[PDB]
């Protein structure tokens, strides 16, 4: 709690780069690499449908409580008043948490325990159970995961009640999280780089026939996917990246075919909700030198990535359910 | 002079041990220190990717800029090699084809443990021989086995990356 | 309560000084060494007598200055190395130890504080010197205003108190001497930014220029003639003059050994004929841009320990003056 | 998209990190920037202290370079502060930075017409603010300000009018 705190907080300022030289990356990137990092080593553990051990449980509180902790003091300096008991209004500047900030970090430290609420659900004895991987029993996608094992004949409709309970309470968790990241990631700055990278106009980012597509006389996007191959998700991906840059581009008549492309990202998120991130949400990350959009960034991500390790640590003990009981009627 | 140096790989195979390994709870934060290669000295960006295996959409960064990758599998599971050419190519050869990649053979201490082999019946050893095909296949510079307990070659795959990111 | 002050202090650190925290704030380097000379400042500017450390403020002062330091201890050399196993196997590791300039530095000055804690502490109890508050009655008889006046005993200090007060004062500008070469050290290793690069003139004679060029040129030199055929009065001119030849040799060290090395013989005396003079363009403009951690906390912290070492040594002639006044 | 380095010197006991925390918030008074809107614009400030060079000036050497405005402060009860404004530190000033708009604050306000506090501090004397006024015409600073940390009165002023002055 001081030689502990100290390093974390060290380490940090030397911006990744631990000659001193500060050839380093900004305290920002520093920061969301830290987040990135210390949820991978404690989720890493979460292998089985259970409650986080009290020690891990200790380590995840304090820990990110020191990462997050840089965003109380990231501030609007505004003018204000204020009035003594002897009567006198005289003005003062004043310091009120970033507006970004102040709802945003703790509806992600409600999301935090809520799902360290869920995983404690099952706290003491549930009718699944886990086995060593390497064991006999064991071999009977991912396959460092002890593989769960389910009564034989089914399981008890009050254990399946609950585990279907809580998959919709994560899968809520999860889309609010998303939700989060995506609004910081929508108002963080296009780096220098990116618009480097750009070709000189849409055809040329857009492909031949797809600008032909998105100029054509009338225009359906769901037509325009369905004519499209998106059968692997490096396809969608692709897409994505080619209208992003086009949209980019455009935004610097043409409105027609901006609103068309802007309108067919919307349905790459609704069919897609699951896509890797763009070209540009990696290149917005890489350079973004904001410590507060930094922080809401790369918690609401790891959070995400947390909601999504019990949604499919629930999924696993339910489809198991299920074979069991396909094993009979 | 700059290098970005990306392990990548399954879960369980000791991506963070060997790096925790190199340099020094398994907690491994990107590091930057410099070294001398040949003459003139590199500044050397190591990067982590434990728990992209389990969720992709957890790290964004891992590709990007990329000058050599460290492709790991574990020598006592064959899933993991296996996953090597049907899940870690693919994605290196779409984000970022052209940068080079070391195949790295993890946990040589436990591979001709017939001791092991026998508590933990669904462990396998992979041999080298198995391993260098594996380089032939995936196009890896080099094919080296290391152990994170024991150090041995692990120095000798972060020399390897260096010097073929210098290339 | 040391959680809460503690990692608020980290905290505008990463920010860079930027409180609004668009990270359009300011480098690393510079943020802790502003720390170290705000701190410092807020520290010793009620450190104003001659007497101990009030032992609060000295855990204060202990605990704060070695949060900023630390980030000492994790700037590191990456060098090859070797270990043999229990059994005789060789393995070929990579080693981490503390930078160079580091390792030996930062122990170097720690220790220089300890030593003008422990000056002041040699104070601990009656003095035969005390203070009077500066807007009282006995301090309308005193002729930096805000320092209370120090009185003495009517017939002057005893000998054994001048005499500890004379041993101090060697001890104190020993230390001041110390501080003032690590400093000087750090700067002289520091990156000649940029910008300092674009002001400086075309030529050796552009900088000087042509009365004073020659001067440096000539087939004899003499250094201390040199200065005595300089109008030297003042500090500024004194400043205008470094600056002048610190422009010069980075024209030359750039481009002629025997006016670098002449120039360079000038600097020297300018340091043991005016110490206590400003900071030139030149450092001032290395620390403005430095990105180095390990030398920003290296020369700050040098910084202030030279000038605690000054104000100690002050308290000292304050004392030693008043006793003259005493006896006279 | 304008940074504004503004810097606050002055002797010892006036109290500019006082005045700095004041402001913003022993104590210290962190190199601080935050962007404030001023009159429609939107600035990026910065605020620097000088404590602690008034004793050592080779203490703080980032001090001057840069500047955009001055907080020149003297205290309302000392006479001596006053006389240094014009004696030591206006040459400062006119030879680290030739052109920068100076903004003289006289600091102690609420202590001036203190009767038991001068009573029971011979030493301390009060000025008043025509006193203030004179000298600033003569040291040419653009504006005065006489202000407050205990009551917080024209600080808020003082910095209104330094940012204004700073900006062209």
């Amino acid at each position: 709690d001081m030689e502990m705190m100290k390093d974390r907080f060290a380490k940090l300022l030397l911006g990744e780069d631990m000659s001193g030289g500060g050839k380093g990356v900004s305290s920002a990137l520093a920061l969301s690499n830290a987040i990135t990092n210390l949820a991978a080593s404690i989720f890493g553990e979460q292998t089985k449908l259970q409650p986080m051990p009290q020690d891990r449980q200790a380590r995840w509180k304090k820990e990110i409580d020191w990462l997050l902790s840089v965003t109380d003091h990231i501030v609007e300096f505004v003018p204000s008043q204020q009035t003594s008991k002897d009567g006198v209004c005289t003005e003062i500047m004043v310091t009120r948490q970033r507006g970004d900030l102040l709802m945003n970090i703790p509806a992600l430290r409600k999301l935090d325990a809520m799902l360290i609420d869920t995983l404690d659900n099952f706290r003491g004895h549930n009718e699944f159970w886990y086995v060593s991987r390497d064991s006999e029993e064991g071999q009977q996608d991912k396959w460092w995961l002890p593989p769960v094992k389910v009564p034989p004949g089914g399981l008890s409709e009050p254990s399946r009640r609950m585990l279907y309970f809580q998959k919709d309470s994560v899968t809520q968790v999860q889309k609010a999280a998303m939700a989060i990241n995506a609004q910081v990631l929508s108002e963080m700055e296009i780096p220098e780089s990116y618009i480097d990278s750009l070709p000189k106009n849409g055809r040329a980012s857009l492909g031949d026939s797809i600008y032909k597509s998105i100029t054509e006389e009338w225009f359906d996007p769901e037509q325009f996917l369905a004519m499209l191959d998106m059968s692997t998700e490096h396809k969608v991906l692709d897409l994505k990246n080619r209208i992003e840059a086009s949209v980019v581009i455009w935004k610097r008549k043409r409105e027609l075919f901006e609103e068309r492309a802007e309108t067919i990202l919307v349905l790459l998120k609704q069919k897609f909700p699951g896509l890797p991130q763009s070209s540009l949400d990696i290149s917005k990350i890489q350079f973004n030198k904001d410590v507060g959009q930094a922080v809401l960034e790369s918690y609401s991500r790891i959070l995400e990535s947390l909601a999504y390790t019990v949604m499919s640590r629930i999924e696993d003990v339910l489809y198991t359910d299920t074979l069991a009981l396909k094993q009979t009627l | 002079r700059f290098i970005k140096c990306v392990t990548v790989g399954d879960g369980a195979v000791g991506k963070t041990c060997m790096l925790i390994s190199y340099t020094g709870p398994t907690v491994f934060d990107n590091f930057s220190a410099n070294v001398v290669v040949d003459g003139s000295t590199v500044n050397l960006g190591l990067w982590d990717t434990a728990g992209q295996e389990d969720y992709n959409r957890l790290r964004p960064l891992s590709y990007r800029g990329a000058d050599v990758f460290l492709l790991a599998f574990s020598l006592i599971s064959k899933a993991s090699y296996e996953n090597i050419h049907k899940k870690w190519l693919p994605e290196l050869k779409h984000y970022a084809p052209g940068i080079p990649i070391v195949l790295v053979g993890t946990k040589l201490d436990l591979r001709d443990d017939k001791q092991f082999l026998k508590d933990h019946p669904g462990a396998a050893s992979i041999t080298t021989a198995q391993g260098e095909e594996l380089r032939k296949m995936i196009g890896a510079v080099r094919y080296l086995e290391c152990s994170s307990k024991t150090q041995q070659n692990v120095k000798a795959v972060f020399d390897t990356a260096i010097r073929v990111a210098l290339r």
